[PDB]
């Protein structure tokens, strides 16, 4: 009784951009994970720390589900100790974290003729992100000996750039929806728990 | 990686003419993030065009850009001697960066029939334990040219290496040297050696021959 | 304005490591990303990585395994280390500022070869009665089996610059180099005027002054 | 040119099933997503279903789940909708719509003229005509209103003309109405100078195609 | 299932006038609302997407604004080719939803319905039924009621109403209200009356017929 909302996160309609990943809290639930890894739609179901089949027996304090959309060739960056745009200037996972990473293709929903310019990603940043950070600032990236004063120009660029998702992009340049479940335990009781 | 491809791979023009280079991308590119770089002998590259349409400081108004998506085009209205160089296209809209292959811009002039010469080796290189015959082509335009090495009416391959000179400064012609290596045994067992040259400006292939021990 | 000075090892050997350093003089070393770029004939301009003033590195997935970077804010320098090099990593390396649109270095030519020093062998390529061109004949000298580059060539102690087309080098299977230098002169000066092909290789301290004459057929 | 054309419109009784088909011409069918949208008689637009550009993602409303099944075939450039367990709450006009994107991030931009769908167990039947003669109570400033009435007919449509398609100076033929009997009805009235009653003839001519019916009925004063 | 309501239920306007139409939701759709236009006897015609953008081939007099749970469409200078029905559509989640509709009529002076009556003829009884009718023609606005009273007593549940459209001669309407009954329940009473209720009506107008009143 009182199951967990794994339908408003996975089977939703519109996901967010990886520079504005959507976080959701889950507590006081009976979360049933077996329904997840008992499927073929999930092309990627990695799990760090915990084991997949041993998930309906633990009891964590709370769970954090981070949903977003990325390319197909950028999924290898969703993991501890990686490097690139996604991991550095966008969603960054800590080192030796406990949780699971799920990812599956969405070339049906997130593909448009002429390009879906609604999905964006941060390309420039003067430094790297700390783990679990969110920088939505659309400020101007300065790369020269000339201030930008909030005006795009020479060597002063815009950090957020669009994915050009089309339905003909073959495999690696196709949209992939990603959900990251972080199982955060604390010294407080274990509200979440598996079925019985 | 966003692979870029430059078209054509080479040009041939003259001062006062107009030039057009093209860069085609594998996938659509961000808003207009494509740059055009100039590179000359020895120096490092230099930026002319950013955003595919803007003209950076210190850039004469003859360099222009245009295009979008998977097709961009650089144009030079009135060429000048300083403009004959290599040109690259760059994309700074997706990581990592990606350059092209280049599009050289060579000077043009009237076709010129190559002057062909064949060289017999010297005894010193033989007593060293090898032999190398040389075919020299001088003062010919265009660069498109082919050379074949025949051993007593018999083709060869896998041992002929050619080296080309650069566009001269006065006549803008080219010079080429083909070398065919042969161990002294294989060089002595045969009799004749011929260099057959094919070139646009040639009314027909030119075959320069010489025999061993000839005099 | 900004200035960038390069240095590092040139010649190298396979399985070794290539280290390079670029120093910045003319503006702030913090707030920008400093990049390394590579140029090879066949692969065009290539991008390797970029580092910050706090050790933050962005690499190229094609080289993320071999590439390493370092930064010293005291002397305002950055440095590249490329491991397990081969003859494919032979190229010109530039240091640039973020998105080199603004400023580049000058170029450090890094070469890779398992060979060792050697001096050139010179062989005269002489003319004959069949090399006539309407009253003009060609000749020259062939430099073979030398390493490393380059080699300096001249004629009559430098008293000749017309018709002298010197050609680039060729990496033969022996790991050594070869080239040919030539000259074209009227046939009215072959048997009378003298021609000599002076060669100079510094890494071996070799200065050759080889004469050149037509191959006078000794009738036996 | 871009053109969508739907087919599969005809009478059908409850419980049974039907299959509508849309054919496209003038664009890459195998990239755009497709929507099925209905409009009932006298009501507003209603959403029915959507299918992606490959057939792996399908969505329906909360009133056609299980009963309807959407599909497509890119070979012939066709879009199919299979309705099962039809009811009288589904008589409507169905439209196909194009969408550059599933979830319609940009909206539909191409539609078809639509195909009608009637759902009633009744069978074809010729109409019954009745004349609505003038009346002394309808005398106002020398203006007399008269007309004809068609009732208990099936199916649609009907065609009417007063004086062989001549009198068109006030004809106000009204739409149809679905009684509980299941058939249709509609009146058609017109105004006339009250002084031209017993001198001029006014006859309504009715035509019904599903039965090849042709009728002519005159309207005269209600003599006493 | 998000429900999308519109407002106002209808509108009367004139050429050149500025028209505004509001749309409301029950949940929060950031900007995923499109506006379609439908004419009697045709198919819709997309106008606005994202609640602020505009489709190619669409004049500029059409404007859209709003966000969240309140949106608005605006027509600066109306034209004869804009009197139609306007629907909203959300696209935030499945299943989608349209709006009930917002019509745009034409303005004119308040007319008066030339009310008339028509009794059941003989053939209607010969078959075994009876169909009386009252009529209100050449009137405006579209709001009007037709009350039925048999034997001078209100009777409902056996009546139908039909109206044509905004006439194209001069912005007029026409409504017919039909009272259908069985010959038996008809031949039991005599006075059958229809009364009208309208705005321009000076006062309600009742017109009746006695069973057999020739």
């Amino acid at each position: 009784t009182n199951l967990c909302p794994f339908g408003e996160v996975f089977n939703a309609t519109r996901f967010a951009s990886v520079y504005a990943w959507n976080r959701k809290r889950i507590s006081n639930c009976v979360a049933d994970y077996s329904v997840l890894y008992n499927s073929a739609s999930f092309s990627t179901f990695k799990c760090y720390g915990v084991s997949p089949t041993k998930l309906n027996d633990l009891c964590f304090t709370n769970v954090y589900a981070d949903s977003f959309v990325i390319r197909g060739d950028e999924v290898r960056q969703i993991a501890p100790g990686q490097t690139g745009k996604i991991a550095d200037y966008n969603y960054k996972l800590p080192d030796d974290f406990t949780g699971c990473v799920i990812a599956w293709n969405s070339n049906n929903l997130d593909s448009k003729v002429g390009g879906n310019y609604n999905y964006r990603y941060r390309l420039f940043r003067k430094s790297n992100l700390k783990p679990f950070e969110r920088d939505i600032s659309t400020e101007i990236y300065q790369a020269g000996s000339k201030p930008c004063n909030g005006v795009e120009g020479f060597n002063c660029y815009f950090p957020l750039q669009s994915y050009g998702f089309q339905p003909t992009n073959g495999v690696g340049y196709q949209p992939y929806r990603v959900v990251v479940l972080s199982f955060e335990l604390l010294h407080a009781p274990a509200t979440v728990c598996g079925p019985k | 990686e966003i692979v870029m491809t430059q078209s054509p791979g080479t040009l041939s023009l003259s001062p006062g003419e107009r030039a057009t280079l093209s860069c085609r991308a594998s996938q659509s590119i961000s808003s207009s993030y494509l740059a055009w770089f100039q590179q000359k002998p020895g120096q490092a590259p230099r930026l002319l065009i950013y955003g595919a349409s803007s003209r950076a400081p210190g850039i004469p108004d003859r360099f222009s850009g245009s295009g979008s998506g998977t097709d961009f085009t650089l144009t030079i209205s009135r060429l000048e001697p300083e403009d004959f160089a290599v040109y690259y296209c760059q994309q700074y809209g997706d990581s990592p960066l990606t350059f092209g292959g280049g599009t050289k811009v060579d000077i043009k002039r009237t076709v010129a029939a190559p002057s062909v010469f064949i060289f017999p080796p010297s005894d010193e290189q033989l007593k060293s334990g090898t032999a190398s015959v040389v075919c020299l082509l001088n003062n010919f335009y265009p660069r498109e040219a082919k050379v074949q090495w025949k051993v007593d009416n018999a083709l060869q391959s896998g041992n002929s290496q050619e080296s080309v000179t650069e566009q001269d400064s006065k006549d803008s012609t080219y010079s080429l040297s083909s070398t065919l290596t042969l161990s002294k045994a294989d060089y002595e067992k045969h009799k004749v050696y011929a260099c057959e040259v094919t070139h646009q400006g040639l009314s027909s292939p030119v075959t320069k021959s010489f025999n061993r021990g000839e005099c | 304005e900004v200035q960038l000075q390069q240095w590092g090892a040139g010649l190298l050997k396979p399985s070794e490591t290539l280290s390079l350093t670029c120093a910045v003089y003319g503006e702030s070393f913090s707030g920008y990303y400093w990049s390394w770029i590579r140029q090879s004939p066949g692969k065009g301009l290539e991008w390797i990585g970029q580092i910050n003033h706090s050790g933050n590195t962005n690499y190229n997935p094609s080289l993320k395994s071999r590439v390493t970077m370092s930064v010293d804010t005291s002397k305002n320098q950055f440095s590249l280390k490329l491991s397990s090099v081969t003859a494919a990593d032979t190229a010109v390396y530039y240091c640039a500022r973020e998105l080199g649109h603004d400023y580049w270095g000058q170029g450090t030519l890094v070469t890779v070869s398992s060979a060792s020093t050697k001096g050139p062998s010179v062989f005269p390529l002489a003319p004959s009665s069949k090399s006539t061109s309407g009253g003009t004949a060609a000749l020259g000298c062939l430099v073979k089996d030398y390493f490393p580059e380059p080699v300096t060539v001249s004629w009559n102690s430098g008293a000749l610059t017309s018709g002298v087309h010197t050609f680039p080098a060729v990496l033969q299977s022996s790991g050594l180099y070869s080239l040919s230098s030539v000259v074209t002169v009227p046939s009215s000066s072959l048997g009378t005027q003298t021609y000599i092909c002076n060669v100079n290789h510094k890494p071996s301290n070799t200065k050759v002054d080889k004469k050149v004459e037509p191959k006078s057929c000794d009738k036996t």
